């Protein structure tokens, strides 16, 4: 079973915050 | 509480020994209630939409996770206390630089404000980041003032790898939780029978997140 099919979505480009 | 001591003397050793760390009474009652009012206002004004998964195939998302969410940057009008929560989480993480495993934490997601609207909704057992998408630390703040988990359910059960007992986290008001996001911590949100709210950010490891972005940008 592909665990990515259960994992919570996050945006993959354009939306990361830099600390 | 002062970030340096909380980070170095509690969060860091807890995370490196157990991969899970609970900080109760994180912001105090006044701020915790202001966060709850801001979340309830997002709910009341129709901002939440069905929670989604990293990869979708034939199944309905609602057979996997029953919550409804919105993403918050922290500067939006009416979200100022959520933004203070995020700044407070970020302050702890910056004080942990280079001491949480071998990670180099440089960034994070927006905040996921999430609601399980009672009715037995929950989240099946899963790993937050099973395939190297960059997430190394899951940080969750709970804001449910009168929650009685014995009747309303909604317990986050984590199954930390290598341990003789699982970790049951009630979604207690003003509780802050950290855990490793990778396969060391499979977890489930057990069915909730009252409206349950939590706010999550995920912190990124720089090198893993760069590899994940390269994969996405090359197809
Ligand atoms: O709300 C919680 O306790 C956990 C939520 C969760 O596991 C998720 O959204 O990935
Ligand atoms: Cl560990
Ligand atoms: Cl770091
Ligand atoms: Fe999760
Ligand atoms: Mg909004
Ligand atoms: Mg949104
Ligand atoms: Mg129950």
């Amino acid at each position: 079973l592909d665990l990515e099919t259960l994992a919570p979505y996050i945006p993959m480009d354009g939306e990361d915050f830099q600390l | 509480l002062p970030a340096l001591k909380l980070a170095l003397e509690y969060i860091v050793p807890c995370m490196n020994k157990h991969g899970i760390c609970v900080v109760d009474d994180f912001l105090g009652k006044e701020t915790g209630q202001q966060i709850g009012d801001e979340v309830r206002a997002l709910h009341d004004t129709g901002k939440f939409t069905d929670g989604q998964l990293v990869s979708q195939k034939s199944d309905s998302s609602k057979d996997i996770r029953g919550d409804k969410i919105t993403w918050i940057e922290g500067k939006e009008p009416g979200c100022e206390t959520i933004g203070l929560l995020m700044s407070s989480m970020d302050d702890l993480i910056r004080h942990c630089n280079g001491k949480l495993g071998s990670y180099k934490i440089n960034g994070r997601t927006k905040a996921m404000v999430a609601c399980y609207p009672g009715n037995g909704t929950g989240y099946v057992r899963h790993v937050d980041n099973p395939n190297g998408d960059g997430r190394c630390v899951t940080c969750i703040y709970y804001l449910n003032k009168d929650w009685d988990a014995k009747v309303s359910g909604g317990i986050l059960r984590i199954f930390p790898e290598g341990k003789a007992q699982f970790a049951d986290i009630e979604p207690k008001f003003d509780r802050l939780l950290f855990f490793w996001s990778d396969r060391r911590n499979p977890h489930e949100v057990q069915p909730a029978y009252a409206t349950r709210y939590a706010i999550t950010v995920w912190y990124f490891d720089a090198d893993e997140r760069a590899r994940a972005k390269v994969k996405y940008l090359t197809g």
